[PDB]
């Protein structure tokens, strides 16, 4: 149920060969915003901005990999209590100027699990990553 | 009972997960929850390591203990696949363990349950009962000679 | 239910214990090396000198014997080579071992020496093996003979 | 002269030339064939061992116990107040052997000519001839 | 190698020796079906052809070259392999189309689905023969003649049957 | 195709990603991976394989049987749809007659017609099915050891009629 | 025939080492022997009733044919020394002396060695030579010429 | 009469089944019968090898003879492939055999056939005409400047 | 220490590294290309052979019959009594030139040096090393 | 005794054996560290290159200018007048720099080396040697 | 303007066509009439390479001259697999033009027309595109100061 600090490190070794080298990764970003969309009709009018109407647009495409490459950052260190705090601190005022309800980024959680099992090697433990990535989610909503 | 074969290449690629780096952060945090582990079943065995500092958790000199535990550890896998330099290193590792007071033939049963109840949790396809036969084969010819 | 002397180990066993005889003829080879194993063994128990009478054991050389040694390691081939399929192996060396029943003078505890010489002298004689294998496979051999005894 | 990034790539290096398993013990034994072949008085030292020999066992043995020491030497190299505890529990060792300070000298010299073939024209000499300084001091 | 995959559903791989046995040694049985002992590929007087590239002896230039065979016994007592002679033939040329003849001896068998022959004993330029017949239907081929020590491959030709 | 790519092209080969197949919409300008969203496998479907030959050496049986408890998909994702399935082996030696049947939970996969069962015992045998994709009444799927992605035994399983 | 010829005595040698081979066929070329006798002589099963000769393919009859082989394997194996094989096959006369063996029947595991010997080997023997060499081992076994 | 090149090749298998073995017991044997079938046609060649003890059929130094004519019978051959070195080591194995008397140049002619004699008594698959037309033009090149 | 067993060894391992054919002459030159560089002055008594460039023909054929010696006596090291009579004979070949007794303990050591590449980490040192003495010393 | 016939081999075992790109880089690098290694007193006067360590480019770059002459020279081999011209510029190169007359002597035996390994048995040593030496000379 | 990458796989065969031989006698005559065709719009240069005897089209010396520029611009393109010892290799190249007079940054983008108006006779195909780009960015750096 806790970051378990030796489960903390399962799913970062884990994402590190899920989230991959080469073009793929282009491709990894669309299935999880194809999937979060499909739950949530009415989450697109948040991004308006970005050209979100259409998800194969360019524009929105450099939009989601700075999504996961920041989450990278996230996942990649969870060894020291420190720094991440500190990093992920960043993120709240990020989100913070604007509306949004705690069953969205519940979705998002729901679409980033599915996903990462079909990209990956057949094997991992969900209640593992249920914890980590809810960690993260707590973080971002800025209280607990 | 039998290392067999199978079971060995079966270790290879297990061991080849959890020792992936050239970097000791990993390799540390996982060999000191083992002990860790092993304390809180046989509190009395911590009254030795006294040599070490293991009072402090976070010293500048226990980790460079359980750092040679790995590299001792490792270097016994990268044998399996060719016996005979086993024995040899084997009868090596065993006689640095006598020349001390307070290591009991019990203790070492015990770790063989350490990495089993906590080897996984960093892994996720793992084999119990392959890792846990092998290893036996490893830790029952360390207690021979040693009460 | 066997663990012990699974699948993949004796498939090690019959690759290495056939560089020996890549050799042709090989008679002699066989001769020498089983003409050491039979006199190597006298000189630790040298209570079993007495069972080699029939054969005539002090000519080391001597033909009589010789064709003795042959069909120990012959014997032993056949075990080995028929390693795969199992049900098999135990009617084969079921037949040794009634075959050293009628003997008298034989003793259980012999066979343990002469493991101790074959799991130490076979490591001389050979290119290269994993000793784990060998030490299964020898177990299930020598220990299903002598179950008679 | 050593610091932060010229360490960072010994590594990188160390971890491919190195090998695995059966691959292992095949590099270190040609590393001291290199050494007895051209400084013979070196065998001496060694009889405790079976140096008589270097190709039977005991002494394979040995010498990936060797090689594993570098293993956590050069590991923990970037953490810099961790590497001397090492490097202080490393020498106790020696101690109590004879040898000559110019041994260890000649060892850093052989050691990274066996990398050169297998790295051909790959990689700075200046990072390893002057991080190896570091380890082999610790020693003396 | 030596052995010969099974016919049917399912693959196993069994030893040469146990095919048109009379003993059903396979899974399914495939060994007693006559879809594996039709004999209609030696019964007595077939023929081979096709035209043979040499490679490595004679260097005669593209010409014709049959295989064919003159007798063949099947011993009741050990079925698994039937015994037949044969005689190989190709063109020498010269100026008027001549043709000269070994004379052959070999079994044929049912596992590898391949005849393979051998010159007899002095008898002029002494060749053998190896067919296999792992094409579907009985009948083309992908031929060799060989010298008979070394099984080095003389002479390549993918013979059909007239 | 490049690696984790799959090819769509029937006349005119378009070289798209694996987790677009079945997607929802359409990506391969043919429009030609959104036909196959039907999923073969209905629950009650019961499949049978002989041996073919077995080094992974539990029961070493003689032919093993394969049912489906019941398919699912995940509504709002569907590349993949998650399976509950019976593995039954009926053995018999020189003493007993022993049974078996282990649950496990499977998934199989639009995009390279693949299914996958995740270790049913601690052993860690996973089983690799594979379909031909035009075919569905027989697979030539084979057991691997989870960690170390080697075949070690095969079988060639049926479907009942 | 030839008195072994003690030149042609290793010929036999060299080839037998190439067709009784390693692996698993050699218990495949064991089958074929027993089931080529038995086709010839139907009667010679009644020996084998404490072997369960019955029938062929049962595990504790494949045994039983090892040690033919085996056995067989030493007699080939030594024609170099006239001493040795002598002493050697005469250890088998006493094996089969116990029991009625008429020369009819080892006459026909004659003719069922040689057509599986040519078949398992590689398109090249000699009959003439084979057929004088087993054939001492045959007057050997039957225990008087 | 041209060695030519596939006829090498047919020497090369057909020299690799007698010549298979580290034992000498094989090897000596064929040897010692191809002399054995020479002095049956020229005795008076028996009154030379006096030198060596020729009357002990078995001796405990004749086999040190054939032994060595093997080893450089075979030393011939494993050139084949490789000339140029061949000629160096035929004129040299050539003088060695002008520093005696009795070395009559009809001798040699005479061994020709007794390979063809009885060498294929040993093997099976045989070819007569390759061995005797590869064979003169080694042994017609030892004795060109010999009597 | 020599022994039936010890023995036996050195046969199996002399069949395989020491090759056929074309591998046998560029085993052969590959040898003596060692012992050169070591020790100069060897060459001194092959001006008989050309042995100015080794590279060149008819040292080649030397070297061969060099090696071809080795087969007859390795080939009957089993048999103790034949083994001596061409051990005897080969000596009298060695009588007529100019050696050092220490030349031929040099051999042994540089021999067994190219054995080493090709058979890795693969033998019994102590079965080659004293059995080829036993070799060594019926020159003398 | 050189230039002909005996000239004309030496070209075409250059093409081969030289090899290209990548491939030429590894070549003299793999010259330089035989005869360092042999005679230690030569890395004095390549304190301007940076000789002090062979692997470090910019000596890299300079073995290769090296060999390049070599092309130059070989290359022209055949047409006798041509040749001195870069042979008598190829000296002026070498005038005002410390050397000695026997290290010139050293480079021909270390470099014939090499070529063994790549060419095994297959070449004119005599060919080379001698014609090495109307190179050599030049520069004296 | 960028090498590229697939641009120095074009020269590196395009230099191959030129290139390909053991003779001097092709590698002569291609780069001779690249300064022949310089010299035809610079005369002024001309005035320059006297101590090399450039009156004399045809000298013993001269070719000693164009010899070494082909075996110096040959050593350049056989780096291009290999940077880093360009650079090195490039700086020295360049220094070898500073220490002498009448070095005119002019004339080297001269040349590099040169070769594109004598190229295209020698070989077939050819890329003219490629050639020109990756051949500046060679000289541009010859010429990195001034002369
Ligand atoms: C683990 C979950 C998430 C992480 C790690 C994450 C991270 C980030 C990051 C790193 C940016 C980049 C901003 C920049 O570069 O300037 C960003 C932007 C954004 N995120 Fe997220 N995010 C997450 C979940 C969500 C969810 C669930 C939503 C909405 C339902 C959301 C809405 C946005 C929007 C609208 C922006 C762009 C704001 C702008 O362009 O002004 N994010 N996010
Ligand atoms: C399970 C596998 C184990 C291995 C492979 C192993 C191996 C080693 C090695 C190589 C060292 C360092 C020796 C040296 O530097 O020469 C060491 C130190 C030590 N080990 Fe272990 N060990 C194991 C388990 C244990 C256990 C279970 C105990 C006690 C319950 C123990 C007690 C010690 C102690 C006290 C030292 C410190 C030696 C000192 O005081 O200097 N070890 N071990
Ligand atoms: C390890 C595998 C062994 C095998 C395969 C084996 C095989 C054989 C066989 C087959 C025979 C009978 C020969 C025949 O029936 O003609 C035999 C005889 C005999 N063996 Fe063994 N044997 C083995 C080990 C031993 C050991 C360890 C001993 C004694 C310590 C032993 C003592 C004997 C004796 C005394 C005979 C009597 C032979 C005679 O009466 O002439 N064997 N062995
Ligand atoms: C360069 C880094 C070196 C490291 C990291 C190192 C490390 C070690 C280690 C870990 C041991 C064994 C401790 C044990 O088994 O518990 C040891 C033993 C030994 N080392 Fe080293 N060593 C190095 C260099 C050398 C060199 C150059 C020599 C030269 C002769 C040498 C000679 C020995 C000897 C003779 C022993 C045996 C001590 C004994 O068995 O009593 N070492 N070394
Ligand atoms: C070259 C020919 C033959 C050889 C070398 C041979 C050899 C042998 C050998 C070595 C055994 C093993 C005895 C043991 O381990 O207890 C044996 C058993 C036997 N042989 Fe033969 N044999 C030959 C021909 C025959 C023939 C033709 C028959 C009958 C037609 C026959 C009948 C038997 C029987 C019945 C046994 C088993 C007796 C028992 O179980 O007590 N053999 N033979
Ligand atoms: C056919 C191929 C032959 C070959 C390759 C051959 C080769 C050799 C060799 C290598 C030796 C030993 C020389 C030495 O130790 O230095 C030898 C010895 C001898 N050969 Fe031959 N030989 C052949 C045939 C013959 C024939 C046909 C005769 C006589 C009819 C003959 C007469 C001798 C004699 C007398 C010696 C003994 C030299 C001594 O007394 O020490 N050889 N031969
Ligand atoms: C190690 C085992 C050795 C063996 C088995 C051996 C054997 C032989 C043989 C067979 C010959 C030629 C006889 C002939 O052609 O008829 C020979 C010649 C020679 N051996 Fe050795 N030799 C050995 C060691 C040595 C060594 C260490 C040297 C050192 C220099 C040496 C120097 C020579 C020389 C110079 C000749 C030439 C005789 C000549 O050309 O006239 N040998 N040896
Ligand atoms: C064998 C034929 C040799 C040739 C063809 C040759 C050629 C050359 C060339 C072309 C240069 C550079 C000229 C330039 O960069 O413009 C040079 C420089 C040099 N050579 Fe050689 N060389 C040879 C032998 C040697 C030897 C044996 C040594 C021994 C140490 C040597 C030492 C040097 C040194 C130190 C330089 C550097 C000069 C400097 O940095 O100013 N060379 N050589
Ligand atoms: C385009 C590429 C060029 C390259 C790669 C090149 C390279 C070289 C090289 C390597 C040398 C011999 C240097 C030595 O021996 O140390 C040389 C000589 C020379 N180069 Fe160039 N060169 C080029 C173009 C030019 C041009 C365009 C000029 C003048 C317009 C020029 C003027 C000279 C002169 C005068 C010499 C003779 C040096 C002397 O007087 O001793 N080069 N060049």
């Amino acid at each position: 149920k806790q970051c378990g600090v030796l489960e903390g490190l399962k799913v970062k070794s884990e994402w590190g060969r899920a989230y991959g080298s080469g073009h793929d990764r282009e491709a990894f970003s669309q299935a999880i915003w194809r999937a979060t969309f499909a739950q949530v009709p009415e989450s697109r009018s948040l991004f308006k901005r970005v050209h979100g109407d259409d998800t194969s647009h360019p524009a929105f495409i450099a939009h989601a990999d700075r999504v996961l490459g920041g989450l990278d950052i996230a996942i990649s260190t969870l060894d020291q209590p420190a720094t991440l705090k500190e990093e992920l601190d960043h993120l709240q005022v990020q989100h913070e100027g604007r509306k949004i309800p705690d069953n969205y980024f519940d979705a998002f959680k729901t679409a980033i699990l599915h996903v990462v099992a079909a990209q990956l090697g057949r094997c991992y433990d969900r209640e593992a990553w249920d914890a980590c990535i809810d960690h993260i989610e707590d973080g971002i909503k800025g209280h607990h | 009972d039998c290392c067999s074969y199978e079971d060995r290449r079966e270790i290879r690629h297990i061991w080849d997960d959890v020792w992936s780096s050239s970097f000791t952060d990993r390799r540390v945090a996982i060999v000191r929850a083992v002990f860790d582990d092993l304390f809180k079943h046989y509190p009395t065995s911590k009254a030795l390591f006294e040599r070490v500092k293991i009072d402090e958790p976070e010293s500048g000199e226990f980790k460079s203990h359980l750092v040679r535990v790995a590299n001792g550890l490792k270097l016994l896998i990268n044998l399996l696949d060719d016996t005979l330099v086993l024995q040899s290193h084997l009868g090596h590792l065993a006689d640095q363990h006598i020349q001390r007071k307070g290591v009991t033939k019990e203790y070492f049963r015990g770790i063989g349950e350490a990495f089993a109840r906590v080897l996984p949790q960093v892994l996720s396809c793992f084999n119990v009962d392959a890792w846990n036969r092998c290893f036996h084969r490893l830790v029952a010819r360390i207690a021979k000679d040693l009460p | 239910h066997e663990h012990c002397c699974s699948e993949e180990d004796h498939r090690i066993v019959q690759k290495q214990w056939d560089i020996l005889w890549r050799d042709t003829e090989s008679s002699k080879i066989k001769i020498g090396f089983g003409r050491l194993l039979l006199t190597k063994l006298a000189k630790d128990i040298p209570e079993v000198n007495d069972l080699f009478k029939r054969v005539d054991i002090e000519h080391a050389e001597g033909p009589k014997f010789s064709a003795h040694a042959l069909r120990i390691l012959n014997g032993l081939d056949l075990a080995i080579n028929l390693l795969d399929d199992p049900p098999a192996l135990d009617a084969a060396l079921d037949h040794l071992a009634h075959q050293h029943e009628v003997r008298e003078g034989v003793q259980k505890a012999h066979f343990k020496k002469f493991g101790e010489i074959l799991a130490t002298g076979l490591p001389q004689v050979l290119d290269d093996y994993d000793a784990l294998a060998w030490k299964s496979c020898l177990k299930g051999i020598l220990t299903k003979i002598s179950s008679r005894l | 002269e050593c610091l932060v990034t010229e360490s960072l790539k010994v590594k990188l290096q160390w971890a491919s030339a190195f090998g695995h398993a059966h691959e292992r013990v095949a590099f270190g034994l040609e590393l001291w064939r290199d050494i007895i072949d051209d400084h013979p008085e070196i065998k001496a030292p060694f009889s405790r061992v079976r140096g008589d020999n270097i190709y039977s066992p005991e002494f394979g043995a040995h010498s990936q116990r060797v090689l594993s020491g570098l293993d956590i030497t050069i590991s923990m190299l970037d953490t810099p107040d961790m590497l001397a505890a090492q490097l202080a529990h490393l020498k106790v060792q020696h101690v109590e052997r004879n040898l000559k300070p110019e041994f260890f000298d000649i060892f850093l010299k052989h050691l990274l000519h066996v990398l050169g073939d297998r790295l051909g024209t790959h990689f700075d000499f200046g990072a390893w001839h002057d991080c190896v300084d570091q380890i082999i001091d610790g020693i003396k | 190698e030596h052995e010969s995959e099974c016919r049917g559903d399912v693959p196993e791989c069994i030893h040469d020796l146990l095919f048109c046995d009379g003993e059903k040694d396979c899974r399914d049985g495939s060994d007693e079906d006559p879809e594996t002992c039709s004999l209609n590929i030696t019964h007595v007087g077939s023929s081979y052809t096709g035209l043979a590239t040499w490679t490595s002896c004679e260097d005669l230039n593209p010409d014709h070259a049959i295989v064919t065979i003159t007798a063949a016994h099947r011993k009741s007592f050990f079925p698994n392999r039937v015994w037949l002679r044969a005689t190989l033939s190709y063109e020498l040329d010269e100026h008027d189309h001549t043709v000269s003849t070994t004379q052959l001896r070999g079994f044929y068998n049912f596992g590898k689905r391949e005849l393979l022959l051998a010159p007899l004993k002095g008898q002029s330029e002494g060749y053998g023969v190896i067919c296999d017949f792992n094409l579907g239907d009985d009948d083309h081929a992908d031929c060799k003649i060989v010298v008979p020590s070394s099984l080095f491959v003389c002479a390549h030709f993918n013979a059909q049957r007239y | 195709c490049d690696e984790h790519e799959h090819q769509c092209g029937g006349d005119d080969p378009q070289c798209i990603s694996k987790l677009f197949v079945c997607d929802g919409h359409n990506d391969c300008r043919n429009g030609e991976d959104e036909k196959d969203c039907t999923l073969p496998t209905k629950a009650g479907d019961k499949f049978i394989g002989d041996v073919c030959f077995d080094h992974c050496t539990k029961r070493r049986p003689e032919h093993m049987t394969l049912a489906f408890e019941s398919s699912s998909i995940a509504a709002f994702f569907t590349p993949i749809a998650d399976l509950h399935v019976h593995i039954e082996i009926e053995s018999e030696t020189d003493e007993d007659e022993s049974e078996v049947s282990m649950p496990a939970d499977g998934e199989y996969s639009f995009a390279d017609h693949r299914l996958t069962i995740h270790p049913p015992e601690e052993d860690g045998l996973g089983l690799v099915g594979e379909f031909d994709g035009y075919n569905f009444d027989r697979f030539v799927g084979h057991i691997v050891h989870e960690l170390s992605e080697e075949v070690c035994a095969e079988f060639i399983f049926h479907r009942k009629k």
